[PDB]
């Protein structure tokens, strides 16, 4: 490894843009850097924001564990793209409609079980009664003190 | 799209693997092994019935919203085969796949546990130590100008010659070790 | 279409190779050579 | 302090008259012996601490301090006699020199009786130190690094210097003795203020606070495995020691000066964390978890609970034993892939099993694994900051989540999943590598069973 | 008719419903021989290294030193101090600080007061 | 005394002895995983002994054999408490692990690395009765990331496959993030108790609760897999079958459970925490066993059954019924370890095949495996007086009759009857039919192992309800009376299912072809929720921890304001001092300068 050969600041000229493409090992019409705000990515390519799940696992790549090649230029995110990581694939339903129809399930839920605590099922009894005026003494009660009589009659 | 020979897909391939992704997500759909038969009859009579069309840019509509048809009406969890990609059992046994140069690592005391097998190693080596000259100068002499184009190997062709790059695909690890 | 007459050909070399490799994998019945305990 | 004193400059003769074969194993053998001396420091008492001479003393903080820097010299030789084994015969007796003489000025460091005592030994730690880093570092940044190295340092430390002089011709003496019976308070004012700050400064720099932690990833990465070893295990340690002998002159003024402290390191530990979800460097990623352990024990002597106190020394030393044994697995793989890089290297576990049964047993006490001192250390500063405010335990036990996933994930990229193909020079483990890891391990778990000696002053 | 896929940031849209995979122009289909051939060039440049029974240790990538260099070394060099990056760095750098500053403040001034009145209940507290 | 304590403690102590027999190893072992299932066996023989003379007298007693710590005012020992819950759960559990580990030894046996699974098999058994007959805080925390970490070791058991490692990984995660309630708890206790002991927090019984009740109801939801945490259990199956069988329906997953339970004192006095409990519990039951209704992987199946189980063990922890909770815990282990052993036969004899679509025919192919998962299905559903009964069914009579959330309630219902609408497309996929495996039939469930560890399971699947209700002592007072329509509530509700189950089977067989609804794609994607927030979380941390944390800050802004401002300021005062033309009329003509600002600007000479 050497100097040219590493990255380098933000291509402006059409011929550092090709320089830095075939540095990147990669078409001069697929390469686009980050646009330039500043952020410190240099001519590094902006690749596609895709998940490593997504590449074709049926194809005999150069890591297979990681869905890569060797010499092709990695995504700037590939430690967060890898397959124990973050999943980019299409998915059956669509994003919105599954955030909808998730936070409607739970909004619901909470809001049933608000209603079903506003609104308790009980049964036709009366409170359970005990002795002893409710248990003063088992209840921790002091000795000292008297409690007021709690009594509870026959019906 | 991708693949290591050609550079695309063509538009047959693409019927064919649409066909195939169809009959799958069916036979997920249709469990039952009659009622996947007579479905997937009534699939094949779909794609029967626009099979003779020359017509390239209505074949390639056709087949665009033969996709859509497909993506309303795939199945969430479709099957997949234990070791395929997705599978239960996908790369299950990676953990088990050691190299073969692991064997050159080993002490003496465990060479000498399995003497004929080691002595028959060692021929492997030779073997691939003499081709490996021989097949570095057959892809540089078939190769053009300016790199491959695909990723296809050429094969062996004089005699005693072994086939270009074969070491890590005939002493690649079994798929139960 | 299939294979080109070139791949068949590739892969019925890196095939024999394989099954000759394979078939090397296989113990002597003497093998395990143990130490003795 | 002078029985250990001596045989640590004895070291010296040792290793510029041993055979040129033998400099590796006598000065082991030799700082073996010294780190069995070590444990007579352990005659602690209730009430008193250890008071030796006028020059040295030690309770029951310095203590642990002590045993774990007689015990890091041996592994250190151990760690680094592979790699510099191409070595000149004198570039070599250099080097272990250098860390003979690091360990030298640090058994002094801790056991200084006197504030400006402290102050040269730990300001001359930075020596040796930074002929290591720039000498024996391996690639171009070191040089770099080294200038980061010292000039966090002595900009922290400067300020340091004025305040304990202006302590010397206030109270009349720096003995840390005859201040624990001469302290005044002191109050608010801008005077006392900028006193904490130069009180203070230094040793948050040395531990690193979040924000001026950038000496760190630079030292802690272009260092050689010695290096990387005495700066992960005590020289981040120095700044925590200080802090709990500088906070007695320093009150009640930190009950309010420890506020933002306080706020960049609680910040600074869910921050770090998370930037070690996000390295492609091992080495760099056992350099933030360094950081991200040390906000704890910073925020612990900040808010100056006994219980905080405890917590924050057995955090020390349980991080010392823990940052030194996964910066010696990092080199164990860097000695044959060549590379720092951690996605490079995978796959391990299929090649060095009971290497990878070390990764695990040190993934596990940087998780803060129960029984462990890690745990200990851990749920103590969590019982201290949960009494100090009930908000904390949010930011505790987001960190503690995000420490566990880069503590496992760190395992799982490099030691699970399917190997690397086109390396194959991955050797078997040395006997050197597997008992260098194991005299790592085993002493941080058998201080599980009695983890009385690692609780500081006021256990 | 049917619902359309609407891709999204973390989901993707498929192969199979992208308007630009069945393109049949030349410049698509140059464009894809082109990119096999960097591939397959890159292929050959690894596999024969990868396969060679002399070389014994890593097949180093460019590409991966490349993508390090990226994410480490070379980010201040290719850093400018702006608009964007001055208020990306005041909002994530000091912004949770004072919030967490004054949370934990108003928590401890709330405690101070209760305890100094006798209101805040510590029978048991001897532990801290 | 002396009998009960020995006992308890030669239990553990034979636990951990081929711990020590398989680290001071130096051959390759005469059967150690026969070593480690018959060190096993006699110790479910040796716990047995004490929970025969608890039946007895009700004898309990603390064990603090050890003074490890004391920390200024908290003692900490290495304290054991043998009472009811460690006197049911230590046999229970010893029982489970017996039968697992005998499955173990034929599902696991062309594995090479057999002696490390029964090594991480048994140190797992160890950490859960360190969990379950902790006395304080800090032994139960060890024993509870004991658990967490064997799960993580033995859900990436094949650590090649990335979905493995993920899994483990998602484990570790959802259970750290109960751990901050864990530890949130323990804060508390410490703070306002000055304990982590059980009896000192039961002792002063603190009324002001609400906060160290909701640590805990988050350390149980992050083990118990309740809702919002619940992801990582369907993920869990990811490893072998006798890990799941073992740690993931019976053993480890109720240990949130048995934790909300350990503190019973606490959540009798507080309605609050009751109300939490109740809601969350019918929410997770409500949520999985919807989700399991259209699932295809058996084992998917049966890890949304347990988590459906477990929201039904914290309704009925909520509802102030604790004892009912612990009994159907230990009723629940019997039938769902055997349900998922039942699961891996089928597995085994179909080729590592673990997709009900690929099944059928099965139920006279594998007869024995085809009765125990029968008698499982139905223990599962609340077939009377079978092992299930004797639990589930005086846990929907007391979440009747009592002043309960009746949404909770009415959620747990629906529950009991999808219980029975999963369970039968078990056995309708699995067993009933016809054959859809592929063509090569090596069914084979003939080995005694086999026979012998689902045998006894099944022996418990049918009398240990019996046996168990029998046995423990009267703790509340059971509600005996109701109405008609009440006390039949449970079974005419899983007969319900059944029937309407039964239809929606016999539907499949129909030549229609119907697109799929919202609801059964809500159902098939596990609700969205580890779709969305598994890609959306981690999104939202790993794009901050680069950008924000590792780029902008820890690369750019803290290195631009201290060290990179000043050298620049510096270079370029160095610059301008050293910037001299080197003539000596300049520097003379300064020298005047510097003499008149002295004198007339700066009054030295004043
Ligand atoms: C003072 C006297 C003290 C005497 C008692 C000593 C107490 C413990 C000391 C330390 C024990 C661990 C050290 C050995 C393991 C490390 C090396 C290794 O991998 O060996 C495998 C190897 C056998 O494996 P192998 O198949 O041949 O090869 C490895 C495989 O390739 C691949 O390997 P693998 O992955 O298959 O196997 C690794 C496996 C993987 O499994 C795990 O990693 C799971 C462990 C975590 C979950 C389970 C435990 C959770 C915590 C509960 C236990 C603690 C509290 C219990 C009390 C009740 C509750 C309060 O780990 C184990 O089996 C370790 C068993 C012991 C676990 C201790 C805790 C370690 C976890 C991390 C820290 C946790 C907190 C600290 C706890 C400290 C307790 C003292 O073991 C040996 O050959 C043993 C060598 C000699 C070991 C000596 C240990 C003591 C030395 C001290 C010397 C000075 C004092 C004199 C006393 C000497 C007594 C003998
Ligand atoms: C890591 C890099 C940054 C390090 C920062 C270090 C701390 C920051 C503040 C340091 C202040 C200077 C040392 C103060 C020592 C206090 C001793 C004392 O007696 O104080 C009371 C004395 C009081 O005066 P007195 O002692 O004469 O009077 C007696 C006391 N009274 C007033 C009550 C009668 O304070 C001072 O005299 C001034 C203190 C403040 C000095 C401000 C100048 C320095 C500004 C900050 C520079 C920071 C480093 C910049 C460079 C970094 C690298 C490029
Ligand atoms: C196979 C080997 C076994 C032994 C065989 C040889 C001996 C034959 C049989 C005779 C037994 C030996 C003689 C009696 C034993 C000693 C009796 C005695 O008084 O010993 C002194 C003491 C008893 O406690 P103690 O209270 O007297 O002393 C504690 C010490 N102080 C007071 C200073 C704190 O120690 C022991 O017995 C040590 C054994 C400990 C067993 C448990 C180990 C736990 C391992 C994990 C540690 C981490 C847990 C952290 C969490 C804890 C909970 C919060
Ligand atoms: C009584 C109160 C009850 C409250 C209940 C609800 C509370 C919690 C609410 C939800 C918060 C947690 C859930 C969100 C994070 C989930 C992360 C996860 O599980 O990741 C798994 C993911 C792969 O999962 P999957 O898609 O299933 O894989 C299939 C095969 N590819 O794996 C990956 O993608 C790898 C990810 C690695 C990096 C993880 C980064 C995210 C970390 C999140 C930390 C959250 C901290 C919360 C702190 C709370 C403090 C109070
Ligand atoms: C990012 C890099 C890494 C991190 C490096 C370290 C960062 C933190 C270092 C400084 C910490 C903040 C300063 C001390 C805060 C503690 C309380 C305090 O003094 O607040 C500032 C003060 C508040 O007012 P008050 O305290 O009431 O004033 C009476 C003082 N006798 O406020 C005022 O009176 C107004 C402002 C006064 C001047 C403040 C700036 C100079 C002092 C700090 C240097
Ligand atoms: C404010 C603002 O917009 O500053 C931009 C300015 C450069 O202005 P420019 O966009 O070049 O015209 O940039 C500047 O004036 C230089 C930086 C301004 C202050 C930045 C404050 C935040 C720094 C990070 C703090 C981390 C802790
Ligand atoms: C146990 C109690 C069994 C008896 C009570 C339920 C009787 C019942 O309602 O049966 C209706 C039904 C079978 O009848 P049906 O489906 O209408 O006719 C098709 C012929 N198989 O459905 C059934 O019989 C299936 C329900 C059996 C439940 C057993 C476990 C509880
Ligand atoms: C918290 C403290 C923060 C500040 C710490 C000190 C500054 C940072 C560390 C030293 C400088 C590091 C650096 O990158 O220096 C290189 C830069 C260019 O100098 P040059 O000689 O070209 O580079 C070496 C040859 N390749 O060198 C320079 O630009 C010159 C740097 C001089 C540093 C002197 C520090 C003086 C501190 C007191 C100021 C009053």
């Amino acid at each position: 490894i050497t100097k040219d050969m590493l990255p380098g600041p933000y291509p402006k000229t059409p011929e550092e843009r090709a320089a830095a493409a075939k540095k990147y090992n990669m078409r001069v019409e697929d390469y686009e850097p980050y646009p330039d705000d500043g952020m410190g990515y240099g001519d590094y390519p902006k690749l596609p924001d895709r998940s490593q799940q997504e590449r074709d696992p049926w194809y005999d790549w150069d890591h297979p564990d990681l869905r890569l090649n060797w010499g092709e230029p990695m995504h700037w995110d590939l430690d967060m793209y890898i397959r124990n990581r973050v999943d980019t694939s299409p998915t059956p339903v669509n994003w919105n409609l599954m955030c909808k129809h998730l936070f409607g399930f739970v909004a619901f839920m909470l809001f049933m079980f608000w209603v079903g605590e506003t609104y308790p099922t009980y049964q036709p009894v009366g409170p359970k009664q005990y002795p002893y005026n409710n248990l003063y003494l088992e209840r921790g009660g002091d000795p000292n003190k008297e409690p007021e009589p709690v009594v509870h009659y026959e019906i | 799209a991708f693949l290591p020979s050609a550079a695309y897909l063509t538009h047959q391939q693409k019927v064919l693997q649409l066909y195939k992704r169809a009959l799958r997500h069916l036979e997920s759909r249709c469990v039952h092994r009659d009622k996947y038969r007579y479905f997937a009859c009534l699939l094949r009579a779909r794609f029967d019935e626009h099979k003779n069309e020359k017509d390239m840019v209505k074949a390639t509509q056709l087949l665009r919203e033969a996709e859509k048809e497909f993506w309303h009406g795939q199945h969430p969890q479709p099957y997949i085969f234990p070791e395929s990609p997705g599978g239960t059992s996908y790369e299950r046994y990676e953990c088990y796949k050691v190299p073969e140069w692991c064997l050159d690592d080993w002490h003496p005391s465990e060479k000498a546990m399995y003497p004929d097998y080691f002595a028959k190693r060692e021929q492997w080596k030779k073997l691939r130590r003499e081709s490996w000259e021989r097949e570095v100068k057959q892809l540089q002499e078939e190769t053009p100008v300016g790199g491959p184009r695909t990723e296809a190997l050429p094969p062996a062709r004089k005699q005693g010659d072994l086939p270009p790059l074969w070491w890590h695909i005939v002493t690649r690890p079994r798929e139960r070790p | 279409s299939g294979y080109t007459p070139d791949e068949k050909l590739r892969l019925q070399q890196l095939r024999e190779l394989r099954r000759r490799w394979l078939k090397d994998q296989e113990l002597s019945p003497r093998e395990p050579v143990l130490p003795p305990r | 302090m002078l029985k250990y004193i001596i045989p640590t400059m004895m070291l010296m003769p040792l290793t510029w008259l041993s055979k040129n074969s033998m400099i590796w194993i006598n000065t082991t053998l030799h700082s073996l012996l010294i780190s069995l001396t070590s444990l007579l420091l352990l005659n602690q008492f209730g009430d008193n601490s250890l008071n030796f001479s006028l020059t040295f003393f030690s309770d029951s903080l310095s203590t642990p301090l002590l045993i774990l820097t007689m015990w890091l010299l041996p592994l250190m030789l151990m760690a680094s006699q592979h790699h510099l084994s191409k070595e000149n015969l004198a570039r070599k007796k250099l080097f272990i020199s250098m860390l003979i003489l690091l360990q030298l000025f640090l058994i002094m460091t801790f056991t200084a009786t006197e504030l400006i005592f402290f102050y040269i030994m730990f300001e001359a730690t930075l020596v040796p130190t930074l002929i290591i880093i720039t000498r024996w570092g391996n690639q171009t940044e070191r040089l770099n690094a080294g200038l980061y190295f010292l000039f966090y340092t002595l900009a922290g430390s400067l300020p340091l210097l004025v305040a304990l002089i202006y302590i010397q011709n206030t109270m009349g003496s720096l003995n840390f003795l005859i201040l624990q019976y001469w302290v005044q308070p002191m109050p608010n004012s801008w005077s006392n203020t900028f006193m904490w700050l130069a009180c203070m400064m230094a040793f948050m720099v040395k531990m690193p606070l979040y924000g001026l932690h950038l000496w760190l990833p630079k030292a802690h990465v272009e260092a050689p495995i010695a290096g990387s070893m005495v700066l992960a295990a005590i020289l981040l340690k120095l700044g925590g020691y200080g802090m709990m002998r500088i906070t007695l002159l320093l009150n009640p003024i930190t009950d309010f000066m420890a506020y933002p402290f306080i706020m960049l390191s609680l910040w600074g530990m869910i921050m770090t964390s998370s930037i070690c979800l996000r390295q492609t460097d091992l080495k760099s990623l056992i350099a933030y978890s360094s950081v991200s352990h040390m906000a704890l024990v910073i925020v612990a002597i900040l808010i100056q609970t006994p219980w905080s106190y405890m917590g924050a020394t057995a955090l020390m030393i349980a991080h010392g034993l823990t940052s030194s044994m996964l910066f010696c697995l990092a080199n164990s793989n860097y000695e044959r892939v060549h590379s720092r890089t951690m996605i490079l290297a995978r796959g391990l576990q299929t090649l060095l099993p009971l290497m990878a049964a070390w990764w695990l047993l040190a993934s596990l006490t940087n998780l803060a694994l129960p029984p462990s001192i890690n745990l200990i250390g851990e749920l103590f500063v969590v019982m201290s900051t949960f009494s100090w405010s009930n908000i904390t335990i949010i930011l505790m036990g987001l960190n503690m989540v995000i420490t566990a996933l880069y503590s496992l994930y760190m395992l799982i990229t490099t030691q699970r999943g399917k190997h690397t193909h086109h390396i194959n020079n991955i050797l078997p483990s040395f006997t050197r590598e597997n008992a260098l890891m194991s005299l790592h391990m085993l002493p941080l778990l058998l201080l599980s069973l009695n983890p009385k000696i690692i609780l500081g002053p006021l256990y | 008719s049917f619902p359309k896929y609407e891709p999204s940031r973390l989901a993707s849209l498929p192969t199979t419903l992208d308007p630009a995979e069945y393109d049949i122009s030349s410049e698509t289909r140059k464009a894809q021989a082109e990119r096999l051939a960097i591939r397959s060039r890159l292929k050959r440049e690894y596999q024969l290294q990868y396969n060679d029974p002399s070389r014994r240790g890593v097949v180093e990538d460019p590409a991966l030193i490349r993508w390090t260099c990226a994410r480490s070394a070379n980010v201040y060099p290719n850093f400018r101090p702006n608009t964007k990056t001055s208020l990306l760095g005041a909002l994530f750098g000091i912004g949770p600080l004072i919030f967490w500053y004054y949370v934990f403040k108003t928590d401890r001034d709330r405690k101070e007061k209760l305890i100094q009145e006798g209101k805040l209940d510590r029978t048991f507290n001897i532990s801290y | 005394m002396n009998l009960f304590s020995s006992l308890t403690l030669v239990t553990l102590i034979l636990l951990t002895m081929p711990i020590a027999a398989i680290n001071f190893n130096t051959h390759k072992f005469t059967n150690y995983p026969l070593y480690v299932k018959t060190t096993i066996s006699c110790a479910f023989i040796t716990s047995m002994i004490p929970t025969m003379m608890f039946i007895h007298t009700g004898q309990e007693m603390i064990i603090s054999n050890w003074h490890w710590l004391t920390i200024q005012t908290l003692k900490l020992s290495l304290s054991f408490k043998m009472d009811f819950f460690s006197m049911m759960f230590v046999p229970v559990a010893l029982f489970v692990t017996w039968s697992i580990m005998e499955f173990s030894m034929w599902y696991m046996h062309s594995d090479p690395n057999i002696n490390q699974f029964f090594k991480y098999l048994l140190l797992f058994l160890i950490t859960m009765l360190i969990l379950v007959t902790a006395n304080n805080l800090f032994q139960l925390f060890i024993g509870w990331e004991g658990v967490g970490i064997m799960s993580f070791l033995l859900i990436g058991w094949w650590y090649g496959r990335t979905d493995a490692n993920t899994a483990a990984l998602q484990a570790i995660l959802y259970n750290r993030i109960g751990d901050i309630g864990f530890i949130l708890a323990m804060a508390w206790f410490l703070i306002n108790l000055n304990t982590w002991d059980l009896q000192q927090i039961f002792m002063l019984n603190p009324n002001d609760s609400n906060l160290p009740l909701m640590g805990l109801i988050l350390a149980a939801t992050g083990k118990s897999a309740q809702f919002g945490l619940h992801p990582w259990l369907p993920s869990a199956m990811e490893g072998p079958t006798p890990v799941s069988a073992l740690l993931h329906s019976s053993t480890m997953v109720v240990a949130g459970i048995f934790l909300l339970i350990r503190f019973y004192p606490l959540t009798e006095n507080n309605k609050f925490g009751q109300s939490i409990m109740l809601c969350l519990g019918a929410m997770t039951t409500l949520f999985t066993a919807m989700c399991a209704l259209t699932q295809n992987d058996i084992k998917k199946i049966i890890a949304f059954s347990t988590s459906s189980q477990l929201g039904l063990m914290m309704v009925t922890i909520g509802i102030n019924q604790p004892h009912l909770a612990f009994l159907h815990i230990c009723t629940h282990a019997f039938f769902k370890a055997m349900l998922f052993m039942c699961s891996g036969s089928i597995i085994h004899s179909l080729n590592d095949e673990q997709d009900i679509r690929k099944m059928g025919g099965l139920f006279k192919a594998m007869p024995f495996t085809t009765t125990a998962l029968i008698i499982g299905s139905l223990a599962l559903t609340g077939m009377p007086f079978l092992t299930g009964f004797y639990s589930k069914d005086l846990i929907i009579e007391s979440a009747n009759t009592s002043y309960t959330n009746a949404w909770a309630l009415l959620m747990t219902l629906v529950a009991t009857s999808f219980t029975a609408i999963y369970s039968t497309r078990i056995i309708f996929f699995a067993l009933l039919g016809q054959p859809r495996f592929p063509t090569l039939i090596n069914i084979n469930e003939n080995n005694p192992f086999l026979i012998n560890s689902i045998k006894r399971l099944l022996i418990g699947s049918l009398f240990a309800g019996f046996i168990i209700s029998n046995n423990i002592p009267p703790m509340t007072i059971p509600q005996m009376t109701m109405p008609h329509y009440l006390k039949m509530t449970a079974l005419t509700v899983t007969i319900l299912g059944f029937i309407l189950a039964l239809e929606i089977s016999n539907t499949t067989h129909y030549l229609k072809f119907n697109y799929p609804s919202n609801t059964f794609k809500f159902s098939n994607l596990l609700g969205y929720y580890p779709t969305i927030m598994h890609r959306l979380t981690p999104y939202m941390n790993l794009t901050m921890s680069q950008k924000s944390a590792s780029s902008l800050l820890d690369l750019i802004w803290l290195e631009t304001i201290l060290p990179k401002t000043i050298s620049l300021a510096q270079m370029k005062m160095s610059t301008t001092i050293t910037s001299q033309k080197g003539l000596i009329k300049l520097y003379f003509l300064s020298f005047l300068i510097t003499i008149l600002i002295s004198t007339t600007l700066l009054n030295f000479h004043e």
